[PDB]
């Protein structure tokens, strides 16, 4: 690969964990 | 001792000598039936 | 009343027996008068010698004294025993017997706590009972 | 390179955080 | 109405003796609930042989 | 605590009160009869759930159950 | 000739199976005294083993490629005696003690104490059910017809529902 | 008195450690937490499904990520005849110079995990050929677990909850699953194959910017209308073809030729096409057509259990297609993937159908209603549970008299120097099977080996064009389609049968008898999962609903370690060319013992000696941490818990007289684990240590020879 | 040191006669691990009378440990001040049991 699509992958991995947590946040409640 | 030899284990054990003695029996004048012929 | 103080056994021992939990909360103290200076066997460890007494011991569990008091009564026939759990580092004086008599006697006066006015086959089925409060046993 | 930072991340730190956060989360009280 | 030493069966769906057969020894003279006292063949689990069942819960099979 | 519940097929035979190890359960007289007892449990706090008074009820299928509720200090049994 | 399988007559592997079980048994008795008693036990050893060999060429055996002898349970009457006709000397058998052992626990239940008679076994009772066991499938025919073989299920105990 | 669980208020007045324990155990049961009605019940499992399908998306797209970066997936694809697929770099910190060397496998620079997962077959044939591609994969699945997880929020907001009447609704359900979910998106994987797959195959690069440009068919969509369907049928990819080039290849789009690719062992991708177009025809059509009914749609574990068996039993159908008929290109050529894929699926579909039966017992407690319920198949499948479980003891019994009595008989005879007097029973019954498919090894020459029978020939309509391609498969010896099978076959069957009606058995014991016997009549008083009813009436332990579920954990294990011992030692005879293996040695249970777990598990266990190591020593010390977590379950299993209450106050003890020790201390009392509790901790070390173990001698007992 | 020692020899029936294996010189049996080839080496035995003669010595003394028991409960059963005096019955092992048992095997 290339070493940018890296840090891409990255940065549009914390939409989910974002939404992992706002989702928790909420199933707890 | 005729009364003690109706009991479950006595009956159960010479039962068990004849029904084995009868098939030790067999597998030595017989040998190896593996079918009807 | 508990009649603390009053003398324990001639014992000297037992690791166990009544250790952190009684000083913050709930010990018990189940208290007799032995007819003998004879030997028991404690819940905790085997002896002590029962006194003339007023005789009293300070126990971890309410189990551990009816396990005791069952032996008085047993090998004894001491069955005068009265036990007890404490004041403000404990919760409910006169534990047993609770209307001045054995469970095991009938007293007039005592109601029918627990009581179900149906057998155990007419219980309904839990589904009956579903997202409600109600539990399939209690009436 | 980005393995030798990543592993001992969720190898050691991530898991000492999240037990540390469940177990005052364990131990409170209302 | 059930007498002594009369072949029941029971009714009881919780009993161990459930659809079996049984020889009731004695009723209880007085206004008491459950006061059929069967005798039966096979112990339960405890292993006792008798209970306390009502008139409605056996039969006259004789 | 465990509940203890006492069902009305109980003949008064005191045996379920003298198997109690923690002193839970007693005798009352009856209602509708006023000769015959029946077991009682006033003291559900202390039951450690060891299920004993079901093992001396001579009624088939016994006539005081045991379910085994929430575990407190007493009902689990702790010296400590 | 079923599935692949060629007789034992003419299976090659089969045939080879004997070669090799008696070459491990003649070497066997190629170091003992020829006169001596564990010389006389291996030759009855080897013909034991002759005895099986013509007893299963004969017999008309399927033997694969390994070289042994297969059975064949479609039941074809061509090969009946590998399961069906012992099966059904197997199940006279089997039913004969059934039918025996039944007919004395109906016999004992009604009677004082049927407990004790099943600990010490009353040989009068026991020597009755073997001769109540032997005509089994005639006997078990006129049972079921009775009505008196089963029982409905308002007689038996059950679990609540 | 605490805060958690949040889930059991009558937990959080639990002082001792149980109330942590089972505060993990009670979490997810949504049917237990305390204020809960109905209509807030529902929702939290539309949500919780959402938080799942995530899960699902973010674990694909790290499997596609890690073979994009750290795998060699284009140097795969450019010879996938000798290149071993890498599943992700190795980076841990407590190797040695020496294994560093060792793990530098299929000729890389850096500690690699060769894949024993397949998705290099199965992505290279969904048409991938470079690394980049993978990457826009794992890019969109985190789009898609975004999509999940945001959606499964906005379903909680008040004013996008769901009502309760929309979830109770399954006439609506089935027509648009069935519809859309099954029609729609097999119709759109048509759409993948014809236009991505096919020429991807053939050579051609289609890619997200030029498939608007390309067609895949010469003459696209215009006989389509006129009704002229068989144009797509033309010239397909001969013989010659080799997969992934214009080296003869073919312009057909939706073939039925049969049989598998003469090169990859693997289906044509125009059988795979024509294949999931038809299924989209009948899963439209189908979804066009919407006192039990009222009991289904109720009760959540009802239709819970209904869906284990479902996927326990599709699972399984996977599993048993999937090496007989391989589906992906050069799928057959891997053998240690496609151990580890039959094993993977059939493990799991053990735990679906165990499952099934455990939610089916669930809803008899808790949701089962019988003055509701009467007259129905349901209750009166209860009206003679004596009569099914008694006939389900016999034919458990009936078998494990006979077929262990089968193999102790040919374990002496052979033991005693006579092989020659085994009892060999052929299986004839499916190698007539086989001869009614096709298999014309054997010689039964009725069914499609009867050359001139009405099957073959079809003399309605002159139909039979995929005969000629299945027939020279199935006859031919260089593949797994419907395996040559002796004697040795028919006693594992026998004891497949066995172990699935015993832990049948099992199951609806505890199903059946989950409302009470002659023992306890008021089981259903005490719920699902409890100990026992204590030492009264003879004792009671094991006695729940629950307790049955957690002897049949036992069972399938054993029923799939039968399974799966069988089904890696038929293919390692079938894969190194020496059948005979398995055809003396099957028979009895020591040629099971020798050949399979004493000869094979001999390349494992070297994987570190005193004089070097390899890269199966990961393997070899999986299978010994296998061994050693197994062999911990019998530590809950065995010893139970009283012994254990009575060890920890005598630890308290010493730990509140220890000085320097005496001042810290706990706010839980500590207890032993309950007795329901250490069942399934003893379970869970049982069934990981199965697991583990076998995983571990299945991937490095072929691994070693291929 | 060539013979493999050897006893229990193995009937012809089934097979289990394949059990007679070649265990040393003229003789076919089952090779034993007890050690009472060269325990009776060390007793001093040479032939296989003195082997004889002992398994009567054991059967005539097993029936008079069991006339021992019947007599000893049945007949003539000792009282509980019998069985109380240990001292007289360590007295008696130590030095007839144990050392009158090393004694004689000294002899
Ligand atoms: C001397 C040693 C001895 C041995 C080895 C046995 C062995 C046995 N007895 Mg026992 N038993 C013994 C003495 C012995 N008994 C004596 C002295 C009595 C009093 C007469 C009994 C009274 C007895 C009864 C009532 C029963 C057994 C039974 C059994 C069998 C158990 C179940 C089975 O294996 O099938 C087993 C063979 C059971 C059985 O069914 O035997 C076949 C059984 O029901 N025994
Ligand atoms: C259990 C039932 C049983 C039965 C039906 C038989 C039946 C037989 N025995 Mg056998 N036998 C048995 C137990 C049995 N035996 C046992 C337990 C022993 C060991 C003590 C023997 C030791 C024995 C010897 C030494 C001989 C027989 C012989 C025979 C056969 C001749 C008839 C006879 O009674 O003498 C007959 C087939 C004889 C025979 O005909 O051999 C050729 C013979 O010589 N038996
Ligand atoms: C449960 C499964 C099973 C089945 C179907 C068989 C069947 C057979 N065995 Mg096998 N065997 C088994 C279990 C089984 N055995 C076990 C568990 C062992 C280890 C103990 C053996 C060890 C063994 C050996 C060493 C041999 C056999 C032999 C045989 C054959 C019997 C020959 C004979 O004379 O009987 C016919 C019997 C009669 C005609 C009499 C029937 C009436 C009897 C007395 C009723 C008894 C009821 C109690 C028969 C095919 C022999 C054989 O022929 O090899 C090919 C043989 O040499 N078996
Ligand atoms: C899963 C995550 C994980 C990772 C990435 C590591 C990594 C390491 N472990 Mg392992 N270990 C782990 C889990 C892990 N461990 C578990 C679960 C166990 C129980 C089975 C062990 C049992 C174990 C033992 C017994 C030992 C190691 C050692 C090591 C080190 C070997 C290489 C080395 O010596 O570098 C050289 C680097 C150093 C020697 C120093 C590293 C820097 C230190 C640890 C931190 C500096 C303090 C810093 C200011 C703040 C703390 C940060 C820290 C918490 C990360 C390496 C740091 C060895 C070791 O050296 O332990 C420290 C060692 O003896 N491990
Ligand atoms: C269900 C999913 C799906 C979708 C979204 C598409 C979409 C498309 N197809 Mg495809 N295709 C599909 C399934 C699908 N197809 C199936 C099931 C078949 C087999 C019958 C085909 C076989 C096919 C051919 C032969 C052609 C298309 C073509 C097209 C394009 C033009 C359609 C049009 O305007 O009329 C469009 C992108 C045309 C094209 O040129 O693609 C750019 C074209 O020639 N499709
Ligand atoms: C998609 C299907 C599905 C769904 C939605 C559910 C949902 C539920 N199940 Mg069911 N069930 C299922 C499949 C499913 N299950 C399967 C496949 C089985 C057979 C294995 C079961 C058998 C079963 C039983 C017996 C019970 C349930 C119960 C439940 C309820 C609560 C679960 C809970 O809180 O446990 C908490 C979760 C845990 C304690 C998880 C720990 C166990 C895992 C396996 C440990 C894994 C080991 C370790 C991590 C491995 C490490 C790797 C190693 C290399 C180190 C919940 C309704 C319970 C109930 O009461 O229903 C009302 C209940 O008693 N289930
Ligand atoms: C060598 C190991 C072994 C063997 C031979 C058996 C054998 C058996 N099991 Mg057991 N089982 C085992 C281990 C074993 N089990 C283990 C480790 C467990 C977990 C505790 C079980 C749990 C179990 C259950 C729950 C049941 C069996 C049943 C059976 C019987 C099945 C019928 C048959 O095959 O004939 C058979 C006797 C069944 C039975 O006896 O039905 C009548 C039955 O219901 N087994
Ligand atoms: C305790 C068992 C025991 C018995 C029954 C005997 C018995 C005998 N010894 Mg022996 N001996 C023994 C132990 C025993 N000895 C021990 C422990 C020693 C070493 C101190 C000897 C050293 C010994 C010698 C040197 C001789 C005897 C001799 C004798 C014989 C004649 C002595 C006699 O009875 O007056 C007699 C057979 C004499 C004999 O006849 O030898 C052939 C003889 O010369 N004994
Ligand atoms: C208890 C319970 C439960 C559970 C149940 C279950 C779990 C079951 C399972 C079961 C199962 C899971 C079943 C299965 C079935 C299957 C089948 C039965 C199949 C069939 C097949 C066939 C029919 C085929 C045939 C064929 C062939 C082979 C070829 C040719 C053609 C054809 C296609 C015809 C529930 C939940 C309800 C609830 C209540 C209770
Ligand atoms: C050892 C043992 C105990 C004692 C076990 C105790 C007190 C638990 C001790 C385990 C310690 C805490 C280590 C556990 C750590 C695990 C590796 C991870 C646990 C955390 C998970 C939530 C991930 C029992 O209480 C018991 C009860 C019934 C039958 C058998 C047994 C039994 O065998
Ligand atoms: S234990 Fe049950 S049956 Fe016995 S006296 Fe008490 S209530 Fe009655
Ligand atoms: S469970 Fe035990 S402590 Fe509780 S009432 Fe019954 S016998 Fe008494
Ligand atoms: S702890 Fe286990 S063995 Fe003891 S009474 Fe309860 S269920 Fe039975």
């Amino acid at each position: 690969l290339a070493d940018g699509q890296i840090f891409t992958a990255l940065a549009v991995a914390l939409v989910p964990g974002i939404l992992a947590l706002r989702l928790a946040l909420e199933l707890y409640k | 001792f005729s009364k003690y030899l109706s009991t479950a284990p006595v009956i159960g054990t010479l039962t068990a000598f004849f029904l084995a003695g009868l098939l030790i029996e067999i597998n030595r004048f017989n040998p190896d039936l593996l079918v009807y012929p | 009343t508990l009649n603390l103080n009053a003398p324990t056994p001639i014992f000297g021992g037992s690791t166990g027996g009544l250790l952190r939990k009684a000083e913050v909360e709930e010990f018990y103290s189940i208290t007799w008068t032995g007819k003998s200076e004879t030997v028991f066997e404690l819940p905790t460890g085997g002896a002590a010698i029962m006194r003339a007494g007023e005789n009293l011991l300070r126990l971890a569990r309410k189990e551990q004294c009816i396990a005791l008091g069952a032996q008085l009564k047993d090998k004894f026939k001491i069955t005068d025993y009265k036990i007890y759990r404490v004041y403000p580092s404990g919760e409910v004086q006169f534990l047993h017997p609770k209307d001045g008599v054995f469970p095991e006697k009938v007293n007039p006066g005592r109601v029918a706590v627990g009581s179900n006015k149906r057998r155990i086959g007419q219980n309904p089925d839990p589904a009956k009972l579903k997202f409600k409060g109600q539990e399939t046993f209690d009436s | 390179n980005l393995p030798s930072i990543l592993v001992p991340m969720v190898g050691i730190v991530l898991p000492a955080i999240v037990m540390a956060l469940l177990f005052v989360y364990i131990e409170t009280d209302e | 109405m059930v007498q002594r030493g009369s072949k029941v069966r029971i009714l009881r769906k919780e009993s161990y003796w459930y659809q079996e057969i049984g020889t009731v020894a004695s009723i209880d003279q007085s206004g008491i609930k459950y006061p059929v006292i069967v005798r039966f063949e096979k112990v339960n689990y405890s292993n006792v042989n008798s209970n306390n069942f009502s008139l409605d819960e056996v039969v006259e099979v004789e | 605590a465990h509940t203890v519940k006492i069902y009305d097929t109980c003949i008064g035979c005191t045996q379920c009160v003298r198997a109690c190890p923690t002193d839970v359960l007693e005798m009352v007289p009856w209602d509708g009869c006023r000769a015959n007892q029946i077991a009682s449990a006033p003291r559900t706090e202390d039951c450690v759930g060891c299920k004993r008074c079901e093992s001396a009820c001579p009624t088939d299928f016994l006539s005081i159950r045991v379910y085994l509720g929430a575990e407190t200090t007493r009902s689990m049994g702790l010296g400590y | 000739d079923v599935a692949g399988l060629i007789p034992c007559s003419q299976s090659d592997a089969f045939e080879r199976r004997l070669k090799n079980t008696t070459q491990r048994l003649e070497n066997r008795l190629k170091k003992y005294e020829p006169g001596s008693a564990p010389a006389e036990a291996l030759q009855k050893q080897i013909d034991k083993t002759q005895q099986r060999f013509d007893k299963y060429r004969n017999s008309g055996l399927l033997c694969g490629a390994d070289g042994l002898p297969h059975l064949i349970t479609d039941g074809r009457w061509s090969h009946a005696g590998e399961f069906t006709i012992p099966g059904l000397l197997f199940l006279y058998i089997a039913g004969f003690i059934g039918w025996s052992g039944r007919s004395y626990l109906q016999a004992v239940a009604a009677s004082d104490n049927s407990t004790e008679k099943e600990i010490i076994i009353d040989i009068p009772v026991a020597l009755q059910s073997v001769s109540k066991g032997f005509v089994w499938p005639l006997a078990a025919l006129q049972e079921f017809s009775s009505g008196k073989l089963t029982a409905r299920d308002e007689e038996i105990t059950i679990s609540p529902r | 008195g605490t805060k958690f669980p949040k889930a059991s208020q009558a937990l959080a007045q639990d002082p001792t450690t149980r109330r942590i324990w089972y505060g993990i155990a009670t979490a997810n049961d949504f049917e237990t937490n305390d204020g809960i009605t109905e209509e807030n019940l529902y929702q939290k499992i539309f949500a919780s499904h959402f938080g799942h399908l995530a899960i699902i998306f973010l674990w694909t797209s790290g499997n596609l990520f890690h073979v994009a970066w750290q795998g060699n997936f284009e140097q795969w694809v450019k010879d996938p005849l000798n290149t071993r697929p890498i599943a992700h770099a190795i980076s841990d910190p407590h190797f040695g110079q020496r294994a560093i060397e060792a793990f530098s496998q299929a000729g890389a620079s850096s500690p690699v995990n060769i894949s024993y997962s397949g998705v290099y077959q199965w992505w290279y044939t969904q048409g991938m050929r470079t690394n980049e591609e993978l990457y826009n994969g794992a890019i969109f699945l985190l789009i898609l677990s975004a999509l999940s997880l945001f959606a499964g929020w906005l379903h909680l907001q008040p004013k996008f909850r769901p009502n309760l009447s929309w979830f109770k609704n399954a006439e609506s359900r089935l027509n648009h699953h069935l519809g859309g979910l099954f029609g729609t998106s097999s119709l759109a994987w048509t759409g993948h194959i014809v236009h991505v797959a096919i020429p991807e195959s053939r050579g051609q690069h289609v890619g997200w910017d030029n498939f608007l440009q390309v067609a895949p068919h010469p003459a696209g969509l215009q006989p389509f209308f006129t009704g002229n369907w068989g144009v797509y049928t033309e010239n397909p990819d001969t013989a010659n073809h080799v997969f992934g080039s214009s080296d003869g290849a073919g312009t057909a789009i939706l073939t039925f030729l049969g049989g598998f690719h003469p090169q990859t062992q693997s289906l044509w991708l125009t059988d795979i096409a024509h294949h999931h177009l038809a299924i989209a025809v009948l899963f439209i059509v189908a979804g066009h057509m919407y006192g039990l009914y009222d009991t289904v749609n109720n009760s959540l574990h009802f239709q819970l259990g209904l869906a284990l068996a479902a996927l326990g039993v599709i699972t399984s159908l996977v599993a048993q297609h999937m090496y007989s008929i391989p589906p992906y290109a050069y799928l057959a050529r891997d053998f240690t993937t496609q151990a580890a894929l039959y094993t993977h699926h059939q493990y799991i579909a053990g735990f679906l159908m165990v499952g099934a039966f455990a939610h089916g017992a669930i809803f008899l407690v808790r949701d089962y209603d019988a003055e509701q319920n009467k007259n129905n198949v349901l209750a009166r499948i209860i009206d003679h549970k004596e009569a099914i479980i008694s006939h389900l003891s016999w034919v458990s019994l009936f078998l494990g008299f006979h077929t262990l009595g089968l193999y102790v008989h040919n374990d002496v005879v052979q033991a005693f120097g006579t092989p020659e007097k085994q009892i060999l029973i052929e299986p004839v019954f499916a190698q007539w099977i086989q001869s009614v498919h096709g298999k014309s090894l054997y010689g039964f020459e009725v069914l499609l080996n009867n050359a001139d029978s009405i099957t073959r020939v079809a003399p309605g309509s002159a139909q039979p064009i995929w005969l000629p391609g299945w027939l020279d498969a199935i006859n031919s010896g260089n593949n797994s389609l419907f395996l040559t099978i002796g004697p040795g076959d028919f006693l594992v069957h026998h004891a497949i049968a066995l172990g699935l009606h015993t832990t049948t058995l099992i199951l609806v014991k505890g199903a059946l008898d989950a409302r009470g016997s002659k023992l306890m009549p008021d089981k259903k008083d005490f719920g699902y999962s409890f100990p026992c009813d204590g030492p009264g009436r003879g004792g009671t332990c094991d006695i729940s609903a629950w307790d049955a579920f957690y002897l049949a954990v036992f069972w399938m294990l054993n029923t799939i370690g039968w399974t799966t011992f069988y089904w890696h030692w038929k293919h390692l005879g079938v894969w190194q060319g020496n059948v005979a293996q398995f055809n003396e040695s099957s028979t009895y249970l020591m040629g099971w013992f020798r050949d399979y777990l004493w000869l094979n598990s001999s390349q494992l266990i070297n994987g570190y000696n005193p004089f070097g190591m390899n890269n199966l020593s990961v393997w070899a010390w999986m299978f010994l941490f296998g061994h050693l977590i197994w062999a911990t379950g019998f530590m809950f299993l065995i010893s139970w818990r009283g012994y254990w209450q009575e060890l920890i106050e005598t630890l308290v003890w010493a730990h509140e007289r220890t000085p320097l020790a005496n001042l810290v201390r706990w706010k839980d009392k500590p207890v032993a684990l309950s007795i329901v509790q250490a069942r399934l901790v003893g379970l869970a070390h049982f069934a990981v240590g199965y697991i583990v173990t076998y995983a571990a001698f299945l991937i490095a007992s072929t691994a070693s020879k291929f | 040191t060539t013979i493999k020692p050897s006893a229990q020899v193995v009937w012809p029936i089934v097979g289990q006669e394949i059990l007679n294996g070649d265990v040393g010189g003229g003789f076919q049996g089952i090779q034993i691990t007890s050690g009472l080839f060269q325990m009776w080496r060390a007793s001093g035995i040479t032939t296989e009378l003195q082997l004889y003669v002992t398994a009567i010595g054991a059967l005539v003394m097993a029936a008079l440990m069991l006339f021992a028991g019947w007599f000893h409960y049945h007949k003539a059963a000792p009282k509980l001040e019998w069985f109380q005096n240990a001292e007289s019955m360590m007295n008696h092992h130590l030095g007839g049991l144990f050392g009158l048992g090393s004694l004689s095997w000294a002899g």
